[PDB]
């Protein structure tokens, strides 16, 4: 489980957040929508 | 149209009508070719690009032999290294 | 200075992220206007008039200032 | 447009068999062949980019 810091246009490509380690770009799954994961919000995310 | 000069004049102004009418747009497919071809340059240095490995930032401590260095990153521990035989 | 993404493996840079900002900034934004008017306002009519022109005068005529030529306020 | 009323005029068994051949055939087979290096480039450039 992670944080994440914000959306962007046009596109999915999350700004995510971890503890201690880096920032990464992501998306989302085929099971949520894109309505419910606003910004600043914690959020669970695979390891791989 | 062997030899009247009211008719082979217009022998070939049917021609030039039509040889100027194919040279018209042939120069426009060199600009939409050339357009393309250099859209495919820049393509051709991204194959170019994904085949270069990041290098690791480090720093050297000492040099125990001609070949054994010992360097630490700036990662975390220390190592001992060797080098090209060009550099 | 600035921030990119890069690949995990070879260590390749691939885009260009636009900006950083803390989260509690973001919290600071309005987006909502609050609604009140000046008529809600009473006995304050000399200090009404005196915060407006030097904030909302800055932001409506420029070249108003820059007509005389001063620094705003 | 004048002189090429007069180019059918002076010399009639001279150029008129042998100028609107040589600078039509040395055209024509110039533009045969430059209508296909052009054109099979121009579809491999785009799939190449592809």
């Amino acid at each position: 489980c992670t944080k994440i810091i914000n959306a962007d246009s046009e596109d999915p490509k999350y700004i995510i957040n971890v503890k201690q380690f880096a920032k990464f770009v992501v998306d989302l799954s085929d099971q949520v929508a894109p309505t419910d994961i606003e910004e600043g919000m914690r959020v669970g995310v695979d390891r791989n | 149209m062997a030899d009247p000069r009211d008719k082979a004049l217009q022998d070939y102004r049917k021609k030039l009508l039509e040889h100027k009418e194919i040279d018209g747009r042939l120069k426009e497919l060199r600009e939409q070719l050339k357009e393309l071809t250099k859209q495919y340059e820049k393509s051709e240095n991204d194959l170019k690009a994904l085949q270069s490995v990041g290098q690791i930032v480090g720093e050297v401590l000492k040099q125990l032999t001609e070949e054994k260095f010992i360097v630490k990153a700036t990662n975390g521990p220390r190592y001992v290294v060797g080098c090209r035989r060009q550099l | 200075g600035d921030l990119v993404g890069v690949n995990k493996d070879s260590y390749l840079i691939l885009e260009t992220l636009p900006t950083e900002y803390d989260s509690r900034v973001k919290a600071m934004e309005v987006d909502e206007r609050p609604t009140e008017q000046y008529s809600d306002i009473g006995g304050l009519d000399k200090q009404i008039q005196e915060l407006v022109e030097a904030i909302v005068l800055p932001m409506n005529h420029k070249e108003k200032f820059e007509n005389l030529g001063i620094q705003p306020p | 447009e004048q002189d090429g009323i007069g180019e059918e005029v002076l010399k009639m068994s001279t150029e008129e068999i042998i100028q609107r051949t040589r600078l039509l055939d040395s055209e024509i087979k110039i533009m045969k062949s430059e209508v296909l290096r052009v054109t099979h480039e121009l579809q491999a450039m785009k799939d190449k980019i592809k």
